[PDB]
């Protein structure tokens, strides 16, 4: 029954990013990653809410930990390259 | 004066015992005054109430709560046992744990006697339905 | 009877002697070892020995 | 039955259980047994098996000699406890039958102080010491020894004074005045001479000295691809522990004339160690061939204890193929090759080190000999080598 | 509590603990060494 | 034989080293000076509160030698026993008893034992769906065992508030030196909970304990804006009504000096000057190179033993100097000399020391170490103990240079080492395998590093 019950989580996931809150999504996202289920595109998503809410740090390691999971195709590199120019700025 | 050193033979095999009895019972004793991990537990002192004068939820209680820290224990045992070698945990809460992987196993097998009173064969399958109500607590 | 001495002072080429400065990290960790072992040995019977005749 | 720690004990307890081992092993060393002239089972002996004659510690450290070399589990304890035992009774019924009850005490408290020595060794030996049981009482007592010898208050009665021994005499002296009283320090013989201590601290750094030599054949081992070390060869190779037993079979030997000496007068010895400079001079051949004698067999006794214990290149080169090991230099299946060549002649020229240090240390007088400082300070290095890991 | 405890009375053996040693050392030395002094009365 | 005396003529001139006594590349400290200027005297005077007796011992053994060649110049009952007895057999088994009882309470680190009970019983119900803040582990420090032998009658929940207004750097007044002890005793607990976090294979309670010393030894909160609360003249109201998003220290640096006055609300030169001084000197890293040396053989295989390499460069304050414009086969490649083959790691051990860290808001004195971390990144799991490295080269940081922020001579900047080795061997198939390692200040808010390292396995004919 379990994966009907992720996949209930992640369509969750998919209503509250249509809504528009960011930091409830990441509860949640989270709780999928501390479930045991380990996919490329989740990542992105986490990445990607995170760099919403302008936490720079977790955002570039959940992009490298993206990166040391699995290779995808110009999703994990822009994402990488605009969280390092994201960075460039707050350092200076 | 041949009574005098059998004597004193008598006099230090007897101290040696019991001083052996001492150091054995104070050393048993304080180890089990000490903490353990699921401290605060009631489910084997609530069956009681129940056993005081239907009782079968209760039985199932126990003997599903048994095994689902005898679950947790069989996960956990290489942890606490790594932490006991590579030098940060306390002597005697190591031999305290040892007890506790004894003490549920007890307890594991004491519930399937006393579940035999009434003779139902429940028990081949019953251990497993705690797997589902953990579900309930799990999403 | 010679060439074994011969062996011997070809051995005594290869050999890693210690140095002045590790000599001295010998000497000192083996001289309070046994400068302990001694002076213990010395105080307890230098404390047995009125016990001994006062045991009888 | 000591219960063996589960997890290695550190280091600042294990100093502190050796510490007080030894200091429970000496006042159950000066004791005086109860219930008791010149005569012994001999003098030599002592000196191999550490042990004070006439205490309660008269049987020696011979008890943890039986149950090793029994073994060379309870049953263990059993067989060792019956032949202390039977020791017991030979040594109380040889030595010093007037009544049975002190006879029968006697057997009991040599037999619970035997049980106490044994225990101290498995403690020590489980895992609470840092070294062997039966080496670090023998050094002890060695240890004990020279400095009994080098500072002693003890008196000398019915000669021209009151004489002291050791060092006391180089400041006693101050007092009694003239400039004779240094060498009056320096040359006497009676008692041990300040120049024989000086001489003593000489050879005790001279052993150290020696004791760090080595060679290192570098190993680039290649099951588990790293962990390019060494191994080292030392030149005190062996651990001496067959010589100072070499000298048990010469020292046994003594047994024997004493017995013959006391049997039969009638019949139808240049063999014992010389103790000076000055009749050694006396007899040019005998001291020669005696050397040669010492010499000879702590060579060949070291030549065979490689092969009949545990180490030699017939088994090391099995030690290095099983082990993962490779020597570097291309030497791909002539490990045997380089190692025949280089370890016997380390091990016999490790033997004429040891015997010539041997003659030389009791034909120059030393407070001891040269197989007790040698045996005392192998172990102490021992240790200091052990500890070195912390 | 009770339970561990008796987890030491059912299943116990013979063993010594490397404290006791230097106890029946003491012990011993002081009987031998007490022994004596009654050869003083 | 029969002969007894006491009180001999040399007995006691015999056995009576102050004579020997008498006989018998740094880190250059900026902050010693001025670390005592900006405490106040409730903390000096803490300090102050927490060798001649062998030269007075070597007086008496000098005049009791007098007296007994003085004692020399004038010529040129059963109480014994019941002592003995009192020596041996009372005092002897009784601190052996005391001391084995004593050195069984205690733990390879200097943790009492129901600290660490208490540590592993308040981890094993910690579920995930907790967020760990500096609050959390701030209470899970609270509930120990070595505060109350410290102080017996306070309560747990009492000792929360004596140790949250050190933070946010309130005064309770009355109790001030048990707070500084409470303070002074956070660090070798908090490496406590660190170690018993790291054999659980958690990471986000190992990463808590590293963030919540971060916070103590500065005494600032889990705030977001918190890389300008660390510099030692602030004014808070001015920096929060301002709402520049600076929110770090380059950001801080790359602006003029007059608008630092403006932004930080500083008006006195000299007070200015010293901010500006300890705001230079603070240690960011960016890594060169990152590599998976192993000591025999180039490339990995198998069964291998690597141990890991970074090759780190301190700077602050200063433009990033490229990765291609320093020598690539001069200082980054390693020595291949078997003398220094067998032990890689003793070439750490040739770098300086770090200097004193710059705190005074904490009790006693401090050099800052560098935490170090690895992880697998197939799980998420943390691998080994953490590491704790003390022998890094501050000298790049110097006051000398001042002059980024054209000689440019490359001799003068100084790469550093860092080497960790993993008790782990590698894996047995060959293929791809990717490890995440981090490496944390301990002092300073300044700048992390986590870093990521591909470990490609071959194999090699």
């Amino acid at each position: 029954q379990l994966p009907e019950l992720h996949f209930m989580l992640r369509s969750k996931i998919d209503l509250c990013l249509i809504l528009g809150k960011h930091l409830e999504a990441l509860q949640d996202l989270d709780f999928l990653l501390g479930t045991g289920l380990i996919q490329p595109d989740v990542f992105v998503r986490k990445a990607d809410c995170l760099l919403k809410l302008r936490q720079w740090e977790e955002a570039r390691a959940t992009c490298e930990r993206g990166l040391a999971l699995a290779p995808e195709d110009m999703k994990l590199r822009a994402l990488l390259i605009e969280t390092a120019r994201n960075l460039a700025e707050y350092n200076g | 004066s041949v009574y005098t050193p059998l004597i004193y033979v008598f006099i230090l095999v007897v101290s040696l015992v019991m001083f052996a009895s001492s150091y054995r019972k104070k050393q048993a004793k304080k180890i089990s005054e000490q903490p353990s991990i699921f401290d605060e537990n009631d489910a084997h002192d609530l069956y009681f109430q129940i056993k005081e004068m239907v009782l079968k939820a209760a039985l199932l209680n126990r003997g599903a709560e048994s095994v689902r820290r005898s679950l947790k224990l069989k996960e956990l045992a290489p942890q606490i046992n790594l932490l006991y070698k590579n030098g940060s945990i306390g002597e005697d809460y190591w031999k305290r744990f040892e007890t506790e992987v004894k003490l549920i196993e007890l307890e594991f097998k004491d519930t399937l006697q006393e579940a035999e009173r009434l003779q139902p064969g429940w028990v081949q399958l019953f251990v497993m339905v705690c797997k589902e109500i953990c579900f309930n607590q799990a999403l | 009877p010679v060439e074994f001495v011969r062996e011997g002072t070809q051995f005594l080429a290869k050999c890693k002697k210690p140095d002045l400065k590790e000599y001295t990290k010998i000497v000192k960790a083996v001289g309070i070892g046994f400068i302990a072992v001694g002076i213990i040995g010395y105080a307890i019977k230098l404390i047995h020995i009125p016990i001994r005749y006062v045991i009888v | 039955e000591v219960i063996a720690p589960e997890r290695k004990v550190p280091y600042n307890q294990k100093l502190i259980w050796t510490g007080v081992s030894l200091l429970i092993f000496l006042i159950l060393g000066q004791i005086p047994l109860y219930g008791i002239e010149t005569s012994d089972p001999l003098y030599w002996l002592r000196a191999m098996l550490a042990s004070n004659r006439g205490t309660l510690l008269e049987l020696g450290v011979s008890p943890i000699i039986t149950s090793s070399m029994i073994f060379q589990q309870i049953a263990q304890k059993v067989c060792a406890i019956i032949l202390i035992l039977g020791q017991a009774l030979v040594v109380v019924m040889t030595g010093n039958d007037l009544g049975l009850p002190i006879c029968l005490l006697l057997i009991f408290q040599l037999m619970f102080a035997s049980l106490i020595v044994m225990l101290l060794d498995e403690l020590l030996s489980k895992g609470y010491g840092l070294g062997s049981g039966i080496s670090l009482f023998t050094a002890t007592n060695i240890a004990e020894q020279i400095f009994w010898r080098a500072f002693a208050p003890t008196t000398v009665n019915s000669g021209r004074g009151k004489e002291f021994e050791g060092a006391v005499i180089a400041f006693f002296h101050l007092l009694a005045v003239k400039k004779r009283a240094l060498v009056e320090a320096f040359y006497r013989t009676n008692l041990p001479n300040m120049f024989q201590v000086l001489m003593t601290v000489a050879i005790f750094l001279f052993v150290l000295y020696l004791q760090g030599f080595r060679y290192e054949l570098p190993i680039r081992s290649t099951k588990v691809r790293g962990q390019i070390g060494i191994y080292p060869i030392k030149l005190f190779y062996t651990s001496n522990t067959p010589i100072m037993l070499q000298s048990a079979l010469t020292s046994n030997i003594f047994l024997i004339s004493q017995i013959l000496f006391q049997k039969y007068p009638t019949n139808p010895y240049y063999i014992q160690p010389l103790m000076s400079l000055s009749e050694a001079l006396l007899d040019p051949i005998k001291t020669i061939v005696y050397i040669t004698f010492v010499l000879g067999s702590c060579a060949v006794f070291s030549k065979t204890w490689i092969e009949i214990s545990g180490t030699s290149p017939r088994d090391i080169a099995k030690q290095f193929k099983d082990q993962g090991m490779v020597i570097n230099g291309k030497r791909e299946t002539s490990i045997y090759r380089e190692l025949k060549k280089i370890i016997p002649t380390a091990a016999a020229f490790g033997g004429a080190t040891i015997g010539a240090l041997s003659v030389g240390s009791d034909l120059l007088g030393t407070l001891g000999s040269g197989a007790s400082i040698l045996m005392a300070t192998t172990t102490i290095y021992g240790y200091y080598e052990a500890a070195a890991k912390e | 509590n009770s339970i561990l405890k008796i987890y030491s009375d059912e299943a116990t053996g013979l063993r010594v603990d490397p404290l006791v040693v230097l106890f029946l050392a003491v012990g011993f030395i002081f009987s031998v060494v007490a022994l004596h002094v009654i050869s003083k009365v | 034989e029969y002969d007894e005396a006491s009180e001999t003529w040399p007995s006691f001139i015999l056995t009576g080293m102050t004579l020997l006594q008498i006989y018998q590349e740094f880190n250059e400290e900026v902050f010693k000076n001025l670390n005592e200027e900006y405490t106040s005297d409730e903390i000096k005077q803490f300090r102050r509160k927490f060798k001649i007796w062998s030269r007075r011992n070597i007086i008496i053994i000098v005049g009791w030698i007098l007296v007994a060649i003085l004692l020399q110049r004038i010529n040129s009952s059963p109480l014994l026993v019941v002592c003995y007895v009192a020596l041996l057999g009372l005092i002897l088994p009784y601190f052996v008893s005391r001391w084995w009882a004593r050195t069984q309470s205690y733990t390879k680190k200097g943790i009492h034992n129901v600290t660490a009970s208490n540590f592993v019983s308040n981890l094993v119900n910690y579920k995930p769906s907790e967020i760990v803040t500096t609050d959390l582990i701030l209470h899970w420090l609270s509930f120990a065992h070595e505060f109350k032998q410290f102080f017996p009658d306070l309560q747990p929940t009492d000792f929360e508030k004596l140790l949250q207004d050190h933070i946010n750097r309130r005064d309770s007044g009355k109790l001030n030196n048990a707070k500084f002890r409470i303070v002074a005793k956070c660090h070798s607990l908090l490496h406590g909970l660190l170690d018993i976090a790291c054999g659980f294979r958690n990471l986000d309670i190992a990463l808590g304990a590293i963030n919540t010393f971060k916070c103590i030894v500065q005494a600032v909160p889990l705030t977001p804006n918190c890389q300008i609360l660390q510099l030692p003249n602030v004014d808070k109201e001015h920096f929060i009504t301002k709402t520049g998003d600076i929110h770090t220290l380059g950001k801080l640096f790359t602006l003029e000096d007059a608008k630092i006055g403006e932004v930080l609300g500083i008006k006195d030169q000299a007070k200015l000057n010293e901010t500006l001084r300890v705001a230079s000197h603070i240690p960011n890293l960016k890594i060169i190179k990152a590599d998976f040396l192993v000591p025999g053989e180039n490339q990995v295989t198998p069964s291998s033993t690597p141990y890991i390499s970074l090759k780190v460069l301190v700077r602050s304050a200063k433009q990033p100097l490229i990765p291609t414009s320093l020598i690539p086969e001069e200082n980054l490649t390693e020595p291949q000399d078997f003398e220094s083959q067998r032990d890689p790691f003793a070439m750490m051990s040739k770098q300086p020391l770090v200097p004193y860290s710059f705190a005074p808001f904490f009790p006693t004195k401090r050099r800052g170490s560098w935490c170090c971390l690895v992880s697998s990144q197939k799980d998420g799991k943390i691998l080994q103990t953490p590491i704790i490295i003390e022998k890094l080269s501050y000298k790049n940081l110097n006051d000398d240079k001042d002059f980024f922020d054209e000689k440019f001579d490359i001799n003068d900047w100084e790469i550093g080492t860092i080497k960790i080795p993993l008790g782990q061997p590698a894996p047995e198939t060959v293929g791809d395998f990717f490890f995440r390692v981090i490496v944390k200040s301990t002092d300073y808010f300044t700048t992390d590093l986590d870093i990521t390292m591909n470990m490609k396995v071959r194999d090699s004919p």
